[PDB]
């Protein structure tokens, strides 16, 4: 029950909330902070490969 | 009828100061 | 998590000043106000895996409830008590006002709609203009208890063509029903065109309730003279009728009702009559309310509050509880020792007559604080069976 | 000419007066200009040489950061920001020194008009700091006995008051218009009447009551302001409006002057 | 082109506040046709009221397909806006009474109305309209 | 600091019912605070003079 | 949080000139929903900031005192000679424009205090961090960068 | 660590211009602009002169979000007006009014002064 | 508080007396009569928690002592010394605890010692794990009177700030 | 601690103000609501800082460090 | 007088004399 049936994971954040009227539902605030920590591979196509080069 | 509405003690310790 | 919702999908926007932040529609499904509380994040780390969690598990396709077929969002406090106070048939807007509110709705089209009135000037209804967020070709009626097609109550709603033509915006039409407009939009037009009605009318709202300002406070709670002493004396003869049953009582004649032994009949008795004389008290002081109380507006504004809350503030709170009897002889013979022997008066046994303005004598702040705890203990063991039972 | 203007009354510290034949915006902006974006001086970052006192480091920095200081002459310099130097040069910036002893037997204060100027003046009112009141002292920052000693090098820079209440003279404002309500910008909460239950405005008197039973005057609208500025006094009230309705129009100015260039 | 729809003259028989602050609610009968009938709510405080106080009405249909609104451009105008009180509407519903008295339902923002009247029971009419008012 | 000097605190057992200490009575009058407890494991568990 | 269990947090912050503000200039430090007041039924604590404001005003430092005989018809008349509205309302404009708002607020001052439980160290997050070793699997602690 | 202080929010556009020159795709001769290190103590302003000027259509002004300090504006008018002219024209209004309230407000100062 | 019966000025009546407290209040101002030298002659009582089942108690000591604000036996044994004296020391800092919800007393009561100001004036000696000092204490605007027993004034808890109950449109 | 400096709400200085008002109740004799109207503090967000600040530095001060 | 009655306000002055007394940790100290 605590090693299989769930477990600690990976690629995670913990903040607490506030409310904001100015993003709609489908949205969600992100601290930068935050999403300098967090990340998410891409691989590299003719389609991307000069805005991936940029952000390298 | 005054209601009473904050603090006051130093009239007393006079009060007692003249009754003594 | 419990249900199907609180593992809900999002676009991400990113924002400086380390919190998350979210939009306040979404809140009650995350069961989660702003006291404190914290979230989980989850990044999706490939192709499959974030088109099944964008094309699954994000909020616009998930507004009806499949637990229980109305819809689980809806909006709340603020924009609620709002945009009742704009939709009323007493209230207009200007130019500058009604420009500055349609270049904040962001799909606006370009066009200004002609205003009601170019009477000798130009104002807009605040049921005009909140017909721009709603988009074209939704139809609905209410009809409900008034309503004969020229609603003098201005009760009920009818939209044609994305337009109010009269109705005074409610959450019976806004916030989460079987027939709501949400209901109607989700289940007509498509399932993420309501995502941006959300944003357009939260966001107009806001605006018109920042330029007119909402609030309350004391002289909300506060009653009027003539009747503070109507409901005194009601309780008054309530106290009475409870006097005459005790002194039948000890003369020994009683109907002693069937089913139950004489002490029940008694005990219900008396509990009939102290409730019914907090329930005429509650009526009374809410039928003097004025229409201008601000608590007034909020609860029949949807959103917070209650009748019984009013009630509790201004006339009586009422019988104190502990498990439908009221409240035992602890101490042999009394319920507390300020009392002497065998008493079956209201106050003695624990009638809080009083109200929260005027504060309460200690004694019924004794009883108060039995029936608060009798509330927290029965919490606090509920939630762990109802845990267990639940996995 | 245009929006006349009328003194009721004036002090060292505060005045109060008439603004007509303006708009709202203009009013409400000139209030918001006049609170937020004055330039003027004061002290900004601070070097511990030696602390003793009871008294925490970071108290003694942000106490110290809050003291007015003289500022008639602060459009002579120029921002820290902009110059051309580097490490507050005395045509960028000004050098504060402290000195206090736990000299007596008693304790010891160290009010603010111990701290003196150090670095060039070059002929500038600038930087002493405020003594309001008749006996000499300035504002109190730390006290002391017999062993603790304070060794503080300062420096003031620029600075406004958007990013920090550090540089704000403003201190207070006041705003209103048409008392009586006869543009019915709002109407008054009440349980018997709104005439009993509410205080008349001081500025009643001023215009004409309503009249009783003239009908609405719907196509009218707002003008008569009522302002009352009262400064901190780090600069002279009458200058703290004049450089208000300056830098409003300077702004505006390059907000020109951009478009025309682009 | 756009000439007037409808126009009569109406007697109010007497007005109520409708517990609101600027709003109240008007009905009158016609002087000339013995049966029409009419109901209207009207901005008190623009135009104040009383019983026993003759209107007129006016429908037109515009004045002389529709652009985005105008600020009213200050020159003479061959319209119907030699008025005081000039407002702008829906029809919601057509109802059939008596087989003879046709009722119709604007609304105006939030505002009601309603006619009477079996004469003009094809010139009457089509979807929105304004609403004239004089004295 | 002064609350927690003055603080009591009762064993019980495993779950125990409801009308058995967990709740209030009317003989803690004028002796223990009616108005304080912890919340969650340990209402009318721990209580203060 | 007040002294109520009104517990809350910020959600953005002002300067003053966007702050709404009253005749007399009195910004005020921080503005809380109406709707916290009729479904908490905190009463008290608008009793209290009304008495607060008069003890402010007349020097004398107010008085809560549990079963005492002070009434809010007996604030109410102090405050009102001391001069301000007898139900402690006031009349205050939109910071914005200067524009009245339309309906009368709640104003007054009120004693809060200030919760350990602060967001510095209550934020999070990891991304292939450190790592178990007798079941393999992300660590636990906040402080140990856990997952 | 890369959360924003309060240097940018007034400092003007590092690397970047005042403002915008968008066209609106919606109406016609409508154009909206976007300000930077502004708010609403220049954005009230411009919109309600703006609108005291009678060639002019439609003027409004929004912000965002008060944690970025650029808010926006747009402005539709009759053919033949340019708005890019309309913007002048109301800038050149504000200058000239309120420089003379600045003139006022010394000559009555300097009177109110005793002698 | 005790009660005698029998007195001389007829009904009843408690038996500490106006002279006595006098005296009370001169020895407090001294800067010899203590809690102790009140208890040698039979003025207060150590009751336990079984005599009330076998006493009497009156709250205000003139409740039944001669025989629009708020609505409110002649054998009294004792009367109590003064009812908000039945709290804790939590609970004896919420203002006007008697006009609102108890459960609402039960969070605050828990919140409280959440929260942070200062806790003794040796701080700067004390090596400590964790503490939390903050810069301005101010004692609140409204307070009791038991607050000044708990020495709340001297320590304050928090700062009193100036509210507004608005709806300021987002946040 | 010390008066703070600069009301949060308003921003006008005080602690200059703090020994006046305290000397103001030593040999003066005077109550203290007049004291502060004296001192010239006609707003009330001012007005509350002066009432309700307490002064803790001297009680810290009573130590004999180095 | 001396022996007259006692108003509810002046118990105050018994509460004082009983904290100054036993303090508040008493029942630890004894
Ligand atoms: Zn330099
Ligand atoms: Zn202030």
């Amino acid at each position: 029950r605590g090693n299989l049936m769930g477990k600690r994971v990976d690629f995670s954040a913990r903040t607490v909330i506030s409310g904001d009227p100015n993003l709609e539902l489908d949205q969600v605030g992100v601290p930068k902070s935050i999403a300098k920590t967090l990340t998410y591979p891409e691989v590299v196509t003719p389609y991307n490969i000069d805005r991936l080069t940029q952000l390298v | 009828t005054n209601a009473s509405p904050f603090i006051k003690r130093d009239r007393m310790r006079r009060n007692f100061l003249r009754m003594r | 998590s419990l249900h199907k919702m609180s593992m809900m999908a999002h676009r991400v926007k990113v924002i400086p000043y380390s919190t998350f932040r979210l939009n306040l529609s979404v809140t009650s499904p995350y069961n989660a106000d702003f006291d404190g509380d914290e979230m989980n994040l989850h990044v999706p780390q490939s192709e499959e895996t974030r088109a099944e969690l964008s094309q699954l598990c994000a909020v616009p396709l998930q507004i009806v409830s499949p637990q229980s077929n109305k819809p689980c969002m809806g909006i709340v406090q603020d924009t609620l008590c709002g945009i009742r106070k704009l939709t009323l048939r007493d209230t207009f807007i200007e130019l500058d006002q009604v420009l500055n509110m349609l270049y904040w709705v962001p799909d606006w089209d370009g066009v200004i709609p002609t205003p009601a009135i170019i009477k000798p000037k130009p104002l807009w209804s605040g049921k005009q203009i909140l017909s721009v967020a709603i988009p074209n070709g939704i139809h609905l009626q209410r009809f409900d208890e008034g309503t004969t097609l020229l609603s003098p109550k201005d009760n009920g709603m009818l939209i044609i063509d994305g337009q109010i033509i009269f109705g005074v915006v409610e959450k019976k039409t806004v916030g989460s029903s079987n027939g709501g407009l949400i209901h109607v939009v989700t289940r007509e037009k498509g399932p993420q065109v309501c995502a941006k009605l959300f944003g357009n009318i939260q966001k107009v709202v806001n605006f018109w309730l920042l330029h007119n300002g909402f609030s309350t406070g004391i002289g909300d709670t506060i009653a009027d003279g003539p009747t503070m002493r109507e409901i005194t004396e009601t309780i008054a003869e309530a106290k009475k009728k409870v006097l005459d049953v005790t002194k039948e009582a000890q003369a020994n004649l009683l109907t002693a009702k069937h089913g139950m032994t004489l002490r029940e009949s008694f005990e219900d008795n008396v509990v009939r009559f102290l409730n019914e004389a907090r329930d005429k008290a509650g009526r009374l002081a809410e039928v003097n309310l004025k229409d201008l109380n601000n608590v007034k507006q909020m609860v029949m504004a949807g959103s917070k509050g209650s009748f019984i809350n009013i009630a509790q503030m201004s006339a009586c709170v009422g019988q104190q509880s502990v498990e439908g009897k009221r409240i035992a002889f602890g101490f042999v013979d009394r319920t507390l020792p300020h009392f002497s022997k065998d008493d079956y008066s209201p106050e003695s046994k624990g009638f809080v007559e009083n109200s929260y303005l005027r504060g309460l004598t200690p004694q019924e702040f004794f009883f108060h604080a039995m029936g608060g705890r009798e509330g927290l203990i029965d919490t606090a063991v509920k939630t762990a069976e109802t845990g267990y039972i639940q996995r | 000419e245009g929006p006349q203007v009328k003194i009721r009354e004036a002090s060292k510290d505060n005045v109060d007066f008439i603004l007509s034949n303006v708009d709202l915006a203009m009013a409400n902006s000139l209030r918001r200009v006049m609170i937020a974006e004055i330039p003027t001086l004061a002290i900004d970052s601070v070097e511990v040489e030696t602390n003793t006192t009871v008294l925490a480091d970071e108290f003694i920095a942000h106490r110290l950061g809050l003291i007015p200081l003289q500022s008639m002459d602060i459009e002579q310099l120029e921002y820290s920001r902009d110059c051309f130097c580097e490490d507050h040069c005395d045509k960028c910036s000004v050098v504060l020194t402290l000195q206090a002893f736990g000299e007596s037997e008693s304790t010891t204060n160290v009010y603010s008009k111990d701290l003196v100027i150090v670095s060039n003046l070059m002929g500038r009112n600038i930087g002493h700091p405020i003594i309001q009141d008749k006996e000499g002292n300035g504002v109190l920052i730390c006290k002391l006995r017999k062993g603790q000693e304070l060794k503080l090098t300062c420096v003031a820079k620029k600075g406004i008051a958007k990013e920090h209440a550090k540089w704000g003279p403003a201190a207070a404002i006041e705003f209103e218009y048409d008392p009586w309500n006869k543009l019915k910008h709002t109407d008054y909460w009440y349980e018997q009447d709104s005439a009993k239950e509410w205080p008349q405005s001081k500025n009643c008197e001023y215009e004409d009551p309503p009249n009783e039973g003239d009908p609405f005057d719907y196509k009218a609208q707002a003008d008569t302001f009522y302002m009352n500025v009262e400064s901190v006094g780090s600069i002279p009230v009458d200058q703290v409006v004049v450089r208000g309705i300056d830098t409003l129009q300077k702004k505006v100015a390059s907000i020109l002057l951009a478009l025309t260039q682009m | 082109m756009s000439n007037t729809l409808f126009d009569d003259i109406f007697q109010v028989s007497e007005v109520d506040p409708g517990r609101y602050n600027k709003v109240c609610r008007i009905e009158a009968a016609s002087t000339t046709q013995d049966q029409c009938k009419l109901t209207l709510d009207i901005n008190v405080e623009l135009f104040p009221v009383a019983a026993q106080d003759s209107l007129t009405v006016t429908i037109a249909s515009s004045l002389n397909a529709t652009r985005s609104w105008r600020p009213p451009q200050a020159g003479d105008r061959s319209l119907a806006d030699d008025y005081d009180y000039v407002m702008y509407g829906t029809a919601y519903k057509f109802e059939e009474v008596s087989k003879d008295l046709i009722a119709v339902y604007y609304s105006f923002g939030g505002l009601l109305m309603r006619l009477e009247g079996n004469y003009r029971n094809l010139n009457n009419l089509q979807e929105n309209a304004y609403l004239l008012i004089r004295r | 600091t002064l609350s927690h000097l003055r603080r009591t605190n009762t064993p019980i057992g495993r779950d125990g019912k409801l009308a058995k200490p967990r709740q209030l009575h009317n003989t803690h009058w004028g002796l223990v605070c009616p108005a304080e407890t912890p919340e969650g494991q340990a209402c009318g568990l721990v209580k203060n003079l | 949080a007040s002294r109520h269990g009104q517990k809350g947090t910020i959600g953005i912050t002002y300067r003053r000139e966007d702050m709404p503000f009253t005749a007399e200039g009195i910004v005020p430090d921080l503005i809380i929903n109406p709707h916290a007041i009729p479904s908490r039924m905190t009463v008290a604590h608008l009793i209290e900031c009304l008495l607060s404001k008069v003890a402010a005003l007349s020097g004398n430092e107010g008085d809560a005192s549990p079963f005492t005989d002070i009434t809010v018809e007996g604030i109410s008349k102090l405050l009102r000679e001391h001069g301000y509205q007898s139900r402690g309302f006031e009349v205050m404009y939109n910071g914005h424009t200067g524009k009245k708002l339309m309906a009368q607020i709640f104003f007054g001052p009120t004693y809060y205090q200030r919760l350990r439980h602060m967001v510095d160290d209550k934020i999070h997050a990891r991304a292939r961090g450190p790592m178990q070793v007798l079941t393999r699997q992300p660590v636990e602690g906040r402080s140990r960068d856990g997952g | 660590m890369n959360a924003p202080d309060r240097f940018e929010l007034f400092l003007l556009g590092e690397g970047e211009s005042k403002l915008k020159i968008d066209p609106d795709t919606k109406a016609p001769n409508a154009v909206v602009i976007t300000f930077e290190k502004e708010d609403h103590t220049l954005g009230n302003l411009i919109r309600a002169e703006l609108l005291n000027d009678r060639k002019v259509l439609f003027a409004a002004y929004k912000v965002e979000h008060p944690f970025f300090a650029r808010f926006k504006l747009r402005i539709q008018t009759t053919e033949g007006y340019d708005p890019k002219d309309a913007l002048k024209n109301a800038c050149n209004s504000i200058i000239n009014k309120l420089g003379a309230l600045k003139t006022n407000f010394e000559t009555e100062w300097n009177l109110q002064t005793l002698a | 508080f005790i009660v005698e019966d029998d007195e001389s000025l007829g009904h009843k009546e408690l038996k500490v007396r106006k002279g006595h407290i006098a005296k009370l209040m001169a020895t407090e101002y001294q800067d010899e009569y203590t809690w102790s030298s009140l208890l040698n002659e039979g003025l207060v009582e150590y009751i336990d928690a079984e005599e009330e089942e076998s006493i009497l108690i009156a709250m205000q000591p003139e409740d039944l002592e001669p025989a629009a604000k708020r609505i409110r036996a002649t054998t009294f044994t004792h009367c109590e010394i003064h009812p908000s004296m039945i709290l804790g020391v939590a609970a004896s800092i919420i203002p006007f605890p008697d006009h609102n919800q108890s459960p609402r007393n039960t969070y605050q009561s828990a919140m409280g010692k959440q929260a942070m100001g200062v806790f003794l004036t040796n701080y700067n000696v004390r090596m400590d794990t964790m503490a939390n000092i903050l810069y301005y204490p101010q004692k609140p605007l409204g307070t009791t009177r038991a607050m000044e027993y708990l020495k709340f004034r001297e320590l304050p808890a928090g700062q009193n700030a100036i509210v507004a109950i608005a709806c300021y449109s987002g946040y | 601690m010390i008066v703070p400096v600069r009301c949060f709400s308003c921003g006008k200085v005080v602690g200059d103000k703090w020994e006046s008002y305290l000397n103001l109740l030593q040999e003066d004799e005077l109550d203290e609501g007049t004291a502060l109207s004296r001192l010239g503090l006609k707003r009330y967000c001012c007005r509350r800082m002066i009432l309700t600040h307490v002064d803790l530095i001297e009680k810290f001060l009573r130590y004999n460090p180095l | 007088d001396e022996s007259a009655p006692i108003t509810a306000e002046d118990s105050w002055a018994v509460i004082s004399a009983f904290f100054r007394e036993k303090g508040l940790v008493s029942q630890q100290l004894d």
